[PDB]
């Protein structure tokens, strides 16, 4: 995942917003930024 | 105005059409499949997302 | 252990980092078409 | 308001100052500082006999220390009839002061505000928004017809625009008309949506220190001197509390006894 | 011709009219306020512009109208103030030692000026009456002057050894200085760094408007020890967050217009009128 690459996180609720959502218009946002570091993972080889 | 409005913005005798701002919180995940090549175990074919 | 180093990015072995989640906080906006009265049910639930 | 007729020949009546001395309490604010400068312990029953002389009966007088300006500002109770605010002045404190004089002088109409559900506008001119606490820190971020911040994102509290910082007492003026987002640390502060109504002929603000400062209208066009905001120079504490007794008469003048249906009750020190 | 000047204007004080002289070439009256670099280093922002023009179109004024202009300090702001713009505000921040300076820019702005050149190291200049100084602008003016005798003898300075001369301003972006009215005066200043012009002070320049941002009343414009008027366009204001001083005048926008008036107003931006 570098810069030209994009993420993309669907998103829906249990709420009203949502009851019959099939045409939308005016849509917009605000969400603040987030990080992600990436963790260890061992790669287990028969010998070494 | 408030955090979770329920806004009108016209109304007819069947359909309506709602105005919704809601405060919301995006908990995602990554997801990943590890697929290790066959032969003497020591390559792995792909690690992808 | 290896020769690839100093190298930016994001891998997928292990994105999570033992995180549940990663969380973001936001809010959103839109006007949506919807039945008159609220009682109706648009299908979600699936089988495929 | 109903109205009443009046001639404009009937003589002038009596002088009320001795009924009102004696049917009224007076009640002065001052720093502990001048405490701790007259070195004293005495003088509390001295300045109540003293004040016995010029006509205020002995239980009369009232003296309530408080421990500097801004932690004064919190949240003032003022028991009383007649309220005497002396208040020190010292660089850089101009505009808490000119907020607790702006809050005391002037009668509000405060109702309670729900940060976290509702988005609060500004009803006109005469609206504010008073914030109290041990340190309030209000951030505001104006919202959109859709509710979607400019100059700030809604969900981001670094972006917003801080108006107020660790200050125990803020009374923000925002653009009227606009819906705004709040971020004011809801443990520590508790804010207030207010309507500045009439004056309040109770209390009068003894500026102690330096030049003609204060300015009670938050508009900058007007910044009208009123009779109540008075002023002295100083060295010595004693000399200021003497200069008070001596002209508690033309104090007491100036301001005039308080006319609001209230709805909130709170302690007072009548007689 | 003229606009009719001295013929008179004839109106009844029981009759209310009606019929008003619709005259506009303009797109529309446009706002524009002059502010600290300060004030947006403590903002730390920079959508902020767009904010306040959000603001303002909510308060009535179309986007392209506002403007805002950023200059370092009041002191450097005040070499040859130039004022580009139709509804002029002027924040000026406080603080101790700048006090004569700040009254001087004021003393600049608010009022209309009428300048001459000065060859200075010519002639020899008087100061005809009460309105009229002579005004110095530069990087470094520092002014010192010289009387002279009716002879034309120095009083107190040989006009020939400079460094007799009595200094009036020294070292400063704008000097307004004063002299005797009706001594001649022989003038020294760093004539590459500064430019000194005599200038006749008109009416008052009732366009802009002054927003003492610190404490306390200290603007004298009116040079006279005497009189030391306060004029509805000399705002003042207390400050901790510029961001509230903002909105405090996007709030209260409509009354500093309502004391401004921008039926006074050049064609160039110069703060002074300048007539050669
Ligand atoms: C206005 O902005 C401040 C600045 O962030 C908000 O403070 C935030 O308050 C929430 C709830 O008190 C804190 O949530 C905490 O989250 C941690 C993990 O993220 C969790 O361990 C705690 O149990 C709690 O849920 C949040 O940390 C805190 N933000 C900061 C930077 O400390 C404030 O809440 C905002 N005003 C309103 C009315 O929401
Ligand atoms: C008011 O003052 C006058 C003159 O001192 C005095 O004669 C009169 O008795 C006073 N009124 C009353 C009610 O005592
Ligand atoms: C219209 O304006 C003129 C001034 O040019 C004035 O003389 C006249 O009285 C005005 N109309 C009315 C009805 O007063
Ligand atoms: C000002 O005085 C200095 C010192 O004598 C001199 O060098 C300079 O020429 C003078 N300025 C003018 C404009 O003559
Ligand atoms: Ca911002
Ligand atoms: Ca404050
Ligand atoms: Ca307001
Ligand atoms: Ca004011
Ligand atoms: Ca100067
Ligand atoms: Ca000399
Ligand atoms: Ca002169
Ligand atoms: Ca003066």
């Amino acid at each position: 995942i570098k810069e030209n690459s994009y993420v993309y996180v669907d998103y829906w609720d249990d709420s009203k917003a949502f009851r019959n959502i099939v045409y939308v218009r005016s849509l917009a946002a605000n969400l603040n930024s987030v990080r992600c570091t990436g963790g260890s993972y061992h790669f287990s080889l028969p010998v070494g | 105005a408030q955090v979770d409005e329920d806004i009108i913005v016209s109304k007819t005798s069947l359909w309506k059409e709602m105005q919704y701002n809601r405060d919301i919180i995006i908990r995602f995940k990554f997801g990943n499949s590890i697929v290790k090549m066959g032969g003497l175990g020591y390559k792995w074919s792909e690690i992808s997302y | 252990r290896t020769r690839t180093v100093n190298l930016y990015g994001l891998p997928a072995a292990n994105p999570n980092n033992g995180n549940e989640y990663y969380e973001i906080s936001g809010r959103f906006s839109l006007i949506s078409l919807v039945p008159t009265n609220d009682d109706y049910q648009t299908p979600i639930m699936n089988s495929v | 308001n109903i109205p009443i007729t009046g001639s404009m020949d009937t003589v002038y009546s009596n002088s009320t100052r001795e009924e009102v001395f004696l049917t009224s309490t007076l009640c002065l604010y001052y720093p502990t500082e001048a405490s701790t400068q007259i070195s004293d312990g005495e003088w509390k029953d001295s300045l109540s006999q003293m004040f016995l002389i010029k006509g205020w009966p002995t239980g009369s007088v009232y003296f309530k220390e408080y421990s500097n300006i801004v932690d004064f500002s919190v949240d003032p109770q003022l028991y009383c009839d007649y309220n005497l605010v002396l208040m020190k002045y010292d660089q850089s404190l101009e505009l808490d002061m000119s907020e607790l004089a702006d809050l005391i002088l002037n009668e509000w109409l405060c109702n309670p505000m729900d940060i976290t559900l509702y988005y609060y506008q500004q009803s006109g001119e005469s609206n504010k928004w008073i914030s109290m606490g041990s340190s309030c820190t209000v951030k505001v971020c104006p919202l959109n017809t859709q509710t979607l911040g400019i100059g700030c994102q809604t969900t981001n509290v670094d972006s917003f625009e801080t108006v107020a910082e660790n200050e125990k007492l803020a009374i923000v003026d925002v653009v009227d008309g606009i819906n705004h987002k709040i971020n004011l640390t809801t443990t520590t502060c508790t804010i207030r949506n207010c309507k500045k109504l009439g004056p309040r002929e109770n209390v009068a603000v003894i500026q102690v220190g330096g030049a003609n400062i204060l300015d009670i209208t938050a508009d900058p066009t007007t910044n009208p001197q009123i009779e109540r905001m008075m002023r002295v120079n100083w060295k010595r504490w004693w000399q200021v509390f003497y200069t008070i007794v001596d002209y508690i008469n033309q104090i007491v003048q100036v301001m005039s006894k308080r006319s609001r249906s209230l709805n909130s009750a709170a302690f007072y020190y009548r007689v």
